[PDB]
RNA sequence: UUCAUCUAGACAGCCGGACGGUGGCCAUGGAAGUCGGAAUCCGCUAAGGAGUGUGUAACAACUCACCGGCCGAAUGAACUA
């Protein structure tokens, strides 16, 4: 073994008191947020994931813990995993149902939706001056601040974006990675 | 309260800052232990000692952006005396 | 330096008269004849042991043949010899049909590939595998499939006289 | 609309095929080649025209359309 | 001034590819040895070096 | 090390139609037909039913047994390229000069061309074979879209539009103008 | 040869991550994750360093060691002659 070194005991014992699951399902996740949103309600639940055997992890835990197995097979998909519970979801969509944070895919890689510019208040300065002074969008000082007036036809959708371009889409914090935890698996009691 | 490098989180509102200190860790024996954390800081090294310092493990991550999950007695071995090598008082020093 | 043999001798380190009746060593050696496999008993024994010819004789010479020398069986063979730059073991494995034939053709590449020859092998013992697909070198375990289908191309003829009349086709 | 390819039609050599020898003791006697050793060499028994089951070559023996 | 993402574009057939350390032929930027005869070869590939 | 036997899975969809004597091949697809030489690589080939094609080097060596899946990729390229061919991006670039790059036609030969390039005087000319057919992307600006049914002779016929433009006895990692290939592509729909 | 994998699903690939403190001490005009001295991180995980290479003078932006998903079985290193 290479990879396999302490499996044995990862989770023939986590699951071996549990009973009512609820699943997770992403490919969309960050790992800032991710790991730390594992740090959520943690102290009665734990936070796992599978892999390669899970394939397999229909034939390995036969060991008939409920008697329901065909629910456990064909979703080894995505980051795929384990987030234990015993009461149902009435008020775990009252927690998860919109969250995100990050930053987007790498160096202004791909993102699926487009923005659209609005005359709003913002007052911002010329700090580091060579992002997008001279490109046609009114950087005009108005004496201390910024108001934009222009209706720029830019934003595209499954972009690749190159060097300063992908600081004017983060410069306003922009994030197309939602996924509010879901719960895609039924299976209770 | 500190003079080293200073982090800031700071969302400002009317002027006020957000009072409470994000910490650079200078203030971390020289509270109420041994002045040699910000005291006497360009005569020597500040990797000196492995004393009896403190059992004060709750406030420990209180004032540095408390981050830990699942266990905080994990973290107050692992910073003053691990991060740092002027107090640990406790043989786990690998 | 023929089609080989395989022998048994028998040597046994002359009779000491403090103590008569000594240990009575065998080997099994490969051989063109008979009369090689006298001398290359005097040169594997005096690696071993305290001999010489002029210090013992050989009770007996039994040529070998198998016991089933119409089946085939692959074998593995440990050997060891040394190129001009150092002295080296290892590995082969032959699919052939009885050991004194498969020494040949184990002798039969390791003279055409690492350019070694007969005076250098040492052939520590001449294994038959136990059965077929455990085995390692997987170049033999091109030979172990069910319904095992070849044409050979390009049939070329003999040339009995030197003026064919047909510009000779190699359909097989 | 015709999606064809010429023969690809020689002869094979199969476990339990008839073939010819052509040179040697046997000379021009129907053997019966039944198992292959090497790439270069094969098994034949065919003793019903006084032939051993002896281990050939494949540069000495030619071969006919039959096969059991 | 060009598209910095068009400089990308150019970026890819001109600036950013190995250069043997002793035959001095273009090489693309991961390979293991290089592809001819003179060189015999060989395993040594400074990248090349930019406009800083 | 002498391998014994190698076949492989060339597809063929249900529109196009290879017929082959000894080793070259006929193919007639959706798009207008084709034929090509393959004489020089020892194979024989298998229709088994309608849609899929054998190949083999049996008692190859190594270097024939790379040359099979080579052919795997020599006789698909045709098959998609007679239902599919090949489309492509070129886009321009301008340091300070521009560029026209129009057909012009030359003794009924349909030459193609450059002007203007990095300032200079020579009149380029570009010899272009058949297959092939120039358009532009229009009002997408600045790009070239090479139309086809073959393979070799759309990307041997971009390949040296792409290589006319080489600046000499200056930087070329400053003087970045050129002309270069984006994004070769297929001319079916979503592709 | 000597090792580790190897249908508990491997490698080459491709979807998405890759950190909260801490901008860990010293040295610093300026050390932050990637100029440096000394040691030699927690949390969870799938896993992330008190950092494998870029980049701001210093922040930050990236690739990554390190990983969970599609294919799905054979793969990689150091030596030898
Ligand atoms: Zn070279």
């Amino acid at each position: 073994r290479e990879k396999k070194a302490e499996y044995f005991a990862k989770l023939r014992e986590y699951l071996e008191e549990y009973k009512s699951l609820f699943v997770v399902g992403v490919d969309n996740v960050s790992s800032q947020q991710m790991h730390e949103v594992r740090k959520e309600l943690r102290g009665r639940a734990v936070v796992l994931m599978g892999k390669n055997t899970m394939v397999r992890r229909a034939i390995r835990g036969f060991l008939s813990d409920l008697p329901d197995f065909e629910k456990l097979l064909p979703f080894v998909k995505g980051n795929v995993g384990f987030v234990f519970t015993n009461e149902p979801l009435t008020e775990i969509k009252n927690v998860i149902v919109s969250n995100r944070v990050a930053a987007p895919a790498r160096a202004g890689a791909v993102a699926p939706e487009d923005i659209w510019v609005r005359a709003v208040n913002t007052g911002m300065e010329p700090g580091k001056t060579s992002f997008f002074q001279a490109l046609g969008v009114p950087t005009k000082i108005a004496r201390g601040t910024i108001e934009i007036v222009s209706d720029v036809k830019v934003v595209d959708a499954g972009n690749k974006v190159g060097q300063s371009e992908a600081s004017l889409l983060n410069l306003l914090n922009i994030s197309p990675f939602t996924f509010g935890l879901t719960v895609v698996q039924v299976y209770d009691n | 309260k500190g003079i080293k490098v200073t982090v800031q989180l700071k969302i400002q509102n009317r002027q006020a800052a957000a009072s409470v200190v994000p910490s650079a860790s200078s203030l971390v024996i020289t509270a109420l232990k041994e002045p040699p954390r910000d005291r006497k800081k360009d005569k020597n090294v500040k990797h000196s000692g492995n004393i009896q310092l403190d059992e004060i493990i709750e406030i420990a991550r209180q004032m540095r952006d408390k981050s830990f999950g699942r266990t905080l007695a994990s973290v107050t071995k692992e910073i003053l005396g691990t991060a740092q090598s002027v107090g640990c008082r406790v043989d786990f020093k690998n | 330096m023929a089609h080989f043999k395989e022998y048994q001798v028998i040597g046994r380190r002359l009779p000491t008269e403090s103590v008569p009746e000594p240990k009575l060593f065998r080997m099994r050696i490969f051989a063109s004849n008979e009369v090689i496999a006298k001398s290359r008993y005097w040169y594997f024994l005096q690696k071993l042991h305290k001999v010489k010819k002029a210090s013992g004789e050989i009770v007996s010479i039994n040529q070998i043949n198998e016991a089933h020398p119409t089946k085939v069986k692959n074998f593995g063979v440990w050997v060891r010899y040394d190129s001009r730059s150092g002295t080296h073991n290892m590995y082969k494995e032959i699919r052939d049909v009885s050991r004194v034939a498969a020494v040949e053709t184990l002798y039969q590449d390791m003279a055409a590939r690492h350019r070694a020859r007969f005076r250098s092998i040492h052939i520590l013992k001449v294994a038959e595998i136990e059965k077929t697909a455990d085995v390692k070198r997987q170049y033999v375990k091109q030979f172990l499939t069910k319904d095992l289908k070849f044409p050979l191309p390009h049939r070329v003829q003999k040339s009995t006289k030197t003026f064919s009349y047909k510009r000779p086709s190699t359909f097989y | 609309t015709d999606s064809i390819v010429k023969a690809s039609n020689w002869r094979l050599v199969e476990v339990g095929r008839v073939v010819l020898i052509k040179k040697g003791q046997s000379a021009g006697k129907l053997a019966a080649i039944v198992e292959i050793i090497d790439q270069k060499k094969v098994l034949i028994d065919g003793p019903k025209a006084g032939v051993p089951r002896q281990a050939i070559n494949l540069g000495q023996v030619v071969l006919t359309p039959l096969t059991f | 001034i060009i598209e910095p993402s068009l400089k990308a574009l150019a970026s890819k057939y001109n600036c950013d590819k190995s250069v043997c350390r002793k035959c001095y032929a273009r090489l693309p930027p991961r390979a293991t040895n290089c592809r001819k005869r003179k060189c015999g070869h060989t395993n040594q590939l400074r990248p090349k070096k930019k406009l800083k | 090390m002498k391998y014994i036997q190698t076949e492989q899975q060339i597809e063929v969809p249900e529109g196009v139609t290879v017929s082959i004597k000894s080793r070259i091949v006929k193919v007639v697809g959706p798009r207008g037909t084709l034929t090509k030489n393959l004489k020089h690589i020892d194979v024989t080939f298998t229709k088994v039913n309608n849609q899929l094609i054998k190949v083999a080097v049996h008692n190859g060596g190594r270097k024939h047994v790379a040359a099979l899946r080579t052919v795997k990729s020599l006789v698909d390229n045709m098959i998609t390229g007679v239902t599919k061919g090949y489309k492509y991006k070129m886009r321009y670039v301008y340091a300070h000069f521009p560029i026209n790059v129009n057909i012009v036609e030359k003794d009924g030969a349909k030459f193609i061309e450059v002007r203007n390039f990095l300032g200079d005087k020579k009149i380029r000319n570009v010899p272009v074979r058949d297959g092939v057919t120039i358009e532009f992307s229009t009002n997408v600006k600045d790009e070239i879209v090479l139309s086809g049914n073959s393979v070799e002779d759309v990307s041997q016929n971009a390949a040296d539009l792409q290589q006319i433009c080489r600046v000499r006895n200056k930087d070329i990692r400053k003087f970045l103008d050129g002309i270069y290939v984006s994004h070769k592509g297929f001319i079916t729909e979503d592709l």
